[PDB]
């Protein structure tokens, strides 16, 4: 899911977009 | 003097004297003695053998179970040094289980050179405490002497002071006596070592213990350095070599040593730095026609060959068999189960040892601080390797804080994997720098190396908090400090405060009251302190809480302990405030200091006031019957800190869990100031009268005054003697009718005040007659007036009454009325 | 900027990188 | 009444309203309702947009961050049912993050069948204490509401109660209200689940939450069982099939739901036990022409094909994904970061599966107190392992204490080896028993069972230690059990006893006083207890302290709680004894009984005795003036048991290396009785007479009085009408020449004595003349005798003065002298 | 040594004697 | 009698088993 990217690893702007419509 | 007779190189005895007897013709030792395993022997089989040749032990001396044995002082009555080149674990004298004993007796026992004495399991053993081991111990400490009858009992210790010298051991002096008979020989301060005659002088600068005459090498019984010929010498002249530390030798014995050595089944022997040595050491090699080791044209190591490739170290001499070592063609494993430290003479016999053929392992070394002994070990191959796959074991280690210093030293580990458990002082950071220095950084796998218990009790957060903002008040002090947060935020659960008096600067790390802070919300945390003592230096450091990740490194941050005195204040009031008059005008005031003092007292205010003479008792007709004037916590802990970790990590783990799922990836009065006294003298004071004390511990002067409430006392100085006495002329009216009207002066600056006068007329012939006059009837009658007196001379006598007491009388007085 | 985001964090960095398009859900 | 409309499947609503307005058709929901991630809103929104039709949601209701919305009582005013039959978490409505919203508004919501209520992060949210949820949710302690307005703050909570209903939640009444405007609706008791009506009715027995008519099933708003044509109905009738556990649905609406699911992209339909289930269980296989699935002929399981070979189990929601599985080809994580035990609903979704291809691993799982909901749980093959190689992962377990019942529990493990970490409540014991149930004895290495962590917080030491002697005292207890050695008697360092008065019987096991015992040498070891309090039962066991062994067993040895209760004795002195006089020979004595009993007070003695009164007062002229008479830690830290267990070590490693070295194996007074009472009345006093009471609590009355000193107080009664008045006529004489002598009757039996007497003489136009007349001048005149008074005729009265204070005058009395 | 076999493992007669003369 | 010999009754049974003999030791 989202947060094993995000709060363990560090995240950067692209896959944001894959969240987003 | 020196040493006659045999060497007799060391012997053991067992299961009966009879092989006993070979001990008379030698007075040296070079080895060990041990008297042991003694069962079928009687107390009278011990009086009539005696050794007194024997002088000197070079290894050490063991008693184990040698039965009937009361008293070593007929064994050896000459045995004065132990030079202990070689122990018994660690121990130079041991006495263990030694029943039917009662003393040692070793009165001439002066030095022992190496290694500590052990006594233990004595039932019968007294005067143990009678002697001072350290006069004849380097280092007291490592002894070990219990379980024996002066704990256990009371038996009694009579050391003759009627002689035996006192010295303090702890804090009072005791004498010395190794038995009911001999006192414990102490020498001078001077005499360091060369020991003291009989009358007190130093000997030979080359002598120890004893001597016959001082300052004479020759007349001396314990050479300190080497024996040759009758003579104690510095060092061996040539053609002699020092042999075994003890003595030198010509190269005729050296080489007779060696040739029997060879021609029979050892130590063979070979000649070195001007020594006959069982073996040379690495990069050297003896040759066919001399003894003499020349160095080799090649590195070639002295390896030592272990048996069953698995040694155990839990002594000094279990290390010492490594002397000497440079590559160890087997595994090591370090294990003192002891409480004292040993890293002295372990670094003296180990770390000269540069490759490690199998593993290494440190399990259970309560008294190990650092494996920094290891002073050359580089490589460590690890060819056999500890059940597991492991080349290195460090276990349940109490005391280990650094594994080596990594500034300086290199490791190297060729296969095996690493193990850390149970290393309550030995933190991670340490750990993580070995697997870097080593090499063998992707080489262990999870849980090889724990994490809540390698450091669990050390403070290694390696991450600094930094104050911002401290603030001091009376009793109050603000603190703040910069935020901090972990990457995930939500694991920091709060701060931990540390706060405790501090009276000197130096205080130690990890008493110490606890307040747990909430974390702040996304303003910096701080935190206020309430209920504080004025005047008083604390030492303040805040250290995180954070959740445990078991994957990765835990956390860090705490703050470096600072010190902060909180201000002064109005101290307290005085204690034990007591005045006493000793004169008419002198009183004496003391008091104590208070008891808060908040700060540095400076000064005292002392107030006087007198009190006024109650109006009451000058209006009272005293006269009347009934006239008696008076003569003036810890936490709940797991039941509650489990319980906050619990409830804070479920809520985490709702919030990733909705994450998770919602987010899809598309693809004014008299006074005075004393200065520092705590006594007054106070002058110039009214007879017999009461005075108001107000006293006060002022510890501000010029600035203001900051001091608080004052003690009242009460005291009344002593009555003059003349005080009361009636003065002037006694003045009597004698009317028509026969009316008697007298006239005194009043004693006009009494002790007080007066209360009554008593006029006592008698008739020449007839009885006394007695008049109370009282203030009243004074002021009204301007004295004493008698009615309807009888013809005749009459004598006047007048006193008056004052609170002090009765005063005297006035001189007689005679008037005579007509008889018509 | 490239850090950690956890928490109501990350909800307001994707509302900071998205939101004038929406966040996307399966149909 | 029943439900209207569309049927409206779950749906998810993201972004904006737009696609909200899709709620209107349907009063029924077959699904879940999520309205989140709602950024671009504004209060005014919401209050136009309202959605009465809906009644009922069968999964849960999640609302996540929606800005702008302040109530819910707009959107959803009909909402009175959530069946729960998927959650989110273990939870059926969450509301989390919802800012701009103050109170929930769900006025209607009644009964929430399955789950719990998480409301967490509302800043603004109030009127939540104010909501009974016990008449809503079944487990109430399953709820999560924490970090609201109502903590943080202090919100006014308005209920209207001039009618909400108040019920005690702790210990208290409380008016409960959803909102400012709207209370709480509160059924009957006699009303379990089924509703009432307005006026307070039971509705029909099928019926649930609401109701129009009571007893009528087609007039209910939430049918508690089954829906069926605007029915409920206990079981669908033929043709029609339980559907979704919620309503019956005919043949040809499952057919439609298979052939559109095969038709397409699923939850293929199939028919069983009269149910239309998206899958029927295993050993059953739907056939071609009709959607019965009849029973297959062989053991075909239903396998669940898990993603990525490995899930993790952390909530009711993601246990429920394997209902009905019997083999899993994947791996399973049990991790439940909770608080709450969730066995009964883990044991209704797991339990069912036989097989597990790959690990099983239980971490940090604190709620958990067992794997027994592993009902069927039979083999785990282990194709797939644990990185490290291993089948069976329990690592950090806060509170699991059994695995299983191995009476009847069997396991098979096929590969793999097994670890266990951290479980402080889980002993060895039972990890054995799992090794030799399993089948992997010979297949562990070391380490991968801990022993400082299994089962170091649980008293598991399996060896009963009996007491051979115990005796009881005033205050000793004596202690004697029967001697305990392990096979070195050298491991066992004493004993731990611990004790603890218990009032009543159950008694938890592991206060609790400590005391240590030194081991006996080798006479029962023993204990004897000091200061103890009389007439208490006390709660006794002894537990073993032995040395840790890190190879074999730890050891194991420990007694039984037995009960002992010290004697009695006797009791304390009665406090705050008080004597009120309330009448002439009546006074009230109370006390209450002593602090300190002792056993049961039995009675009461009381002791009385009469205070003569003073001679003093008996010879005293009181007519002089000045007549005014009187109107009546732990043990200090870890380092001290540490150097304890270091010190014993090291002598038992001495000893080892010793016997290593040495041996070499060649080749009267009134009184009364109280019984039960506090207080006592007295009668028969005579007036005025010091009364010393001694009062006693005494606890055994016939073999012999054991209880202390008496409690001492006194009393006396209230002063008499006449008692001081003075009885008989006035006799008065007159001699030759004018004498008068007076004769006056004492009052003989007075209020204790009578002081003066006075007589008051006036003569006929004259002024009155007053005498005072002591004890000594009555008892020598006989009364009054006047000298020399002027003729007339006068009046004589009397009066006595006693303790009291004045007493009545006497009649008058006239005498006339002669004039001459 | 003889403590490794006594103390830990379980002696029986026969091996004592090797101890002895 | 087999059971586990420890500290001093390690000596106290081989003084029963031996000591008529006595103890060896290596020359």
């Amino acid at each position: 899911g989202i947060v094993e990217q995000c709060c363990t690893s560090i995240c950067s702007r692209y896959q944001l977009e894959n969240y987003c419509n | 003097h020196l040493y006659p007779g045999e060497v007799c190189p060391g012997m053991d005895i067992r299961n009966n004297l009879t092989r006993l007897h070979e001990l008379e013709n030698c007075s040296v030792i070079e080895g060990h003695l041990q008297i042991l395993l003694m069962f079928k022997t009687r107390p009278e089989d011990f009086r009539d053998l005696s050794f007194p040749k024997l002088i000197m032990i070079t290894d050490y001396l063991l008693l184990f179970r040698v039965y009937g044995l009361e008293s070593l002082k007929d064994l050896f009555p000459n045995l004065t040094v132990i030079r202990g080149s070689r122990l018994f674990f660690n121990y130079a004298l041991v006495i263990f289980e030694m029943v039917h004993l009662k003393e040692l007796g070793l009165y001439n026992l002066m030095n022992i050179t190496r290694g500590s004495v052990r006594i233990e399991k004595n039932n019968e053993l007294c005067y143990l405490a009678t002697i001072d081991w350290s006069r004849i111990l380097d280092s007291v400490e490592d002894n070990y002497i219990v379980l024996n009858k002066d704990d256990n009992e009371e038996c009694g210790d009579v050391c003759p002071g009627t002689n035996c010298p006192a010295t303090v051991i702890n804090g009072q002096f005791v004498e010395r006596c190794w038995t009911h008979s001999h006192c414990q020989k102490v020498c001078p301060t001077i005499c360091k070592s060369h020991g003291c005659t009989a009358e007190g002088l130093c000997c030979h600068k080359e002598c120890l213990g004893n001597c016959s005459e001082p300052d004479d090498p020759t007349k001396c019984v314990a050479c300190r350095n080497f024996y040759l010929d009758g003579q104690c010498v510095e060092t061996c002249p040539p053609p002699y070599y020092h042999f075994q530390d003890w003595r030198c030798v010509n190269f005729s014995f050296c080489q007779d040593l060696h040739f029997k050595c060879r021609n029979s089944r050892c130590h063979q022997y070979v000649i070195h730095n001007n020594k006959c040595i069982p073996e040379c050491p690495s990069g050297y090699t003896m040759n066919s026609s001399n003894l003499m080791c020349t160095p080799c044209l090649g590195p070639c190591p002295k390896v030592c060959q272990i048996l069953e490739g698995e040694k155990t170290i839990d002594s000094v001499t279990s290390a010492q068999e490594l002397r000497g070592c440079t590559v160890i063609n087997g595994s090591l494993i370090i294990n003192i189960r002891g409480g004292n430290n040993l890293a002295a003479e372990l670094e003296a016999n180990l770390g000269l040892i540069e490759e490690i053929s199998g593993f290494l392992k440190i399990r259970r070394s309560y008294a190990l601080v650092s494996l920094s002994f290891f002073r050359k070990l580089h490589l460590i191959r690890g060819e056999t390797l500890e059940i597991g796959n492991y080349s290195f074991y460090a276990l349940d280690n109490q005391n280990l804080r650094q594994l080596w210093d990594w500034s300086k030293h290199n490791l190297t580990i060729t296969q095996g994997k690493l193990f850390f458990h149970y290393n309550p002082k030995l933190c991670l950071s340490e750990i993580h720098k070995m697997e870097e220095v080593s090499g063998t950084k992707g080489r262990q796998e999870r849980n090889d190396i724990a994490l809540k218990t390698n450091g669990d009790q050390a403070s290694c957060e390696n991450e600094l908090l930094k104050f911002s903002f401290i603030r001091t008040s009376f009793d109050k002090i603000l603190l703040r400090w910069e935020p901090y947060w972990p990457p995930d935020f939500r694991d920091l659960l709060g701060f931990m405060l540390f706060y405790k008096e501090a009276p000197y600067q130096n205080v130690t790390e990890f008493s110490w009251t606890v307040v747990d802070i909430d974390p702040p919300q996304r303003s910096h945390p701080g935190w206020l302190m309430r209920g504080l003592k004025p005047w008083t230096q604390y030492a303040i450091f805040v250290k995180t809480l954070v959740t445990f990740s078991d994957e990765r490194r835990t956390y860090g941050a705490k703050s470096d302990i600072i010190y902060v005195q909180t201000d002064a204040t109005n101290p307290s009031v005085p204690l034990d405030p007591i005045s006493v008059s000793n004169s008419s005008s002198q009183i004496i005031l003391k008091w104590k200091p208070p008891s808060d003092p908040n700060g540095n007292i400076t000064h005292y205010l002392v107030y006087w006031e007198r009190q006024a003479e109650d109006s009451e008792l000058f209006e009272l007709d005293y006269c009347l019957k009934g006239l008696k004037l008076p003569s003036r916590s810890c936490p709940k802990t797991d039941s509650q800190i489990l319980k906050e970790l619990e409830e804070s990590s479920f809520r985490k783990t709702f919030e990733d869990y909705l994450h998770n799922v919602v987010f899809v990836p598309r693809p004014h009065r008299p006074f005075e100031k004393v200065v520092n006294k705590e006594s007054l003298v106070i002058s110039g004071l009214r007879h017999f009268t009461g005075y108001r004390i107000e006293l006060q511990a002022c510890n501000q002067d010029s600035p203001d005054e900051r001091c608080s409430v004052a003690a009242y006392v009460s005291a009344r100085t002593m009555p003059e003697a003349k005080a009361d006495d009636i003065v002037g002329p006694v003045t009597h009216e004698i009317f028509e009718n026969n009316v008697v009207h007298l006239m005194w002066q009043e004693p006009k600056e009494p002790n007080g005040l007066i209360v009554l006068y008593e006029v006592s007329y008698r008739r020449y012939g007839d009885e006394e007659l007695h008049l109370c006059v009282s203030r009243k009837h004074f002021a009204l009658e301007r004295g004493c007036r008698l009615r309807g007196l009888s013809p005749g001379n009459y004598s006047v006598r007048v006193r008056a009454t004052s609170l002090a007491g009765n005063g005297s009388w006035t001189e007689p007085t005679y008037f005579y009325v007509t008889d018509y | 900027v490239n850090q950690h985001l956890c928490g109501s964090h990350l909800v307001e960095a994707l509302y900071l990188v998205c939101g004038e398009r929406g966040f996307f859900y399966t149909p």
